[PDB]
């Protein structure tokens, strides 16, 4: 149960920051309150995860399937902006924040 | 295929105006309207006030009567269509 | 350019999550108006660093550059399981490789 | 610790200007409450809130030679308790 209050948080973000996307600089109308909203729900929720499990854990969840999830949710909602190097440069942030955190 | 559309004055006082818009749908619904009025001779700068973009009125107060303004209302960008000009005798 | 006010942003949230631990539940009113001032800040300087760069790419260097510059500040007049920093220097190497 | 200091300054029979001393620059808080009544208790008390900048507040619409009883309270009860004075118009 306590474990699934990060999945409700992450997720809520995930939705937050694409809706940003669509926010237009905060300049448009119902992006730019969904945004709050999710970010709002996410911090209740989160709140409610600092309690049983961990800093890192938590977070390093978050940063995993955030990562995997909104930029999934970046070429379904446009495809591509601009490419540079390597996606494996994701892939070593990603280990090098978990050999800081984890260990 | 623009925004805000059909600028028209609802009431009318020699020293107050009350004006009105149809914006547009949901996807367009912006987050501020900034409204600018003064006189139509063209002898003094201009009014300006913002308004809420959930809102689609807005009271003037604070006019001269007999005198004809020019009554426009913009968008926090250009990008979602040219500003509506209107004018209007009190 | 798009890394200029990505950085600064990530200093706006670390200052706004450090200051957060400082003042109380908000009750402390400058540490609790200057933790409100730099979210908003962040939450627009993340919006305009938004439409340039993916969304997958400004968010692991975010996170990465956050906790390296968290855990630097944190060590560097605060408190001090540090394994070394060669988790630093990894995200160090990642940010690198997906920069300019 | 805070507030500290509660005093009347001004003293009309139908009003009563009070004051305090919040704190020190860093320490403020964002609000006070002052809780106003009369000092029997024949009907509950009347209460209002000011901003944490300022450190002066006035009472009105008193009822003139009655006792009042006035407290101020912080936002929580974790850095003092609330001073409370009396005073007759
Ligand atoms: C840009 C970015 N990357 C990773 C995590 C976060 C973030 N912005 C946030 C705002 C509130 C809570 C978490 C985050």
């Amino acid at each position: 149960n306590p474990y699934i209050y990060l999945g409700g948080a992450i997720l809520a973000e995930v939705i937050g920051t694409t809706l940003m996307k669509f926010s237009n600089g905060f300049t448009r109308l119902i992006p730019s309150m969904g945004t709050i909203i999710c970010y709002c729900a996410s911090f209740w929720l989160l709140a409610q995860t600092l309690a049983y499990i961990p800093t890192g854990i938590a977070y390093a969840i978050w940063s995993g399937v955030g990562i995997v999830l909104i930029s999934l949710l970046s070429w379904g909602f446009f495809g591509q902006r601009l490419d540079l190097p390597a996606i494996i440069g994701m892939m070593l942030i990603c280990a090098g924040v978990l050999i800081i955190n984890l260990l | 295929s623009s925004v805000p559309t059909k600028l028209e004055v609802v009431a009318a006082t020699p020293t107050s105006l009350l004006i009105s818009w149809d914006a547009g749908h949901w996807w367009e619904w912006v987050t501020y309207y900034r409204i600018t009025y003064g006189e139509t001779g063209g002898n003094s700068p201009v009014q300006e006030f913002t308004v809420p973009g959930y809102s689609s009125t807005a009271t003037i107060s604070g006019l001269k009567p007999g005198v004809d303004y020019t009554i426009t209302v913009y968008a926090p960008t250009s990008d979602y269509g040219s500003p509506i000009s209107i004018n209007y005798r009190t």
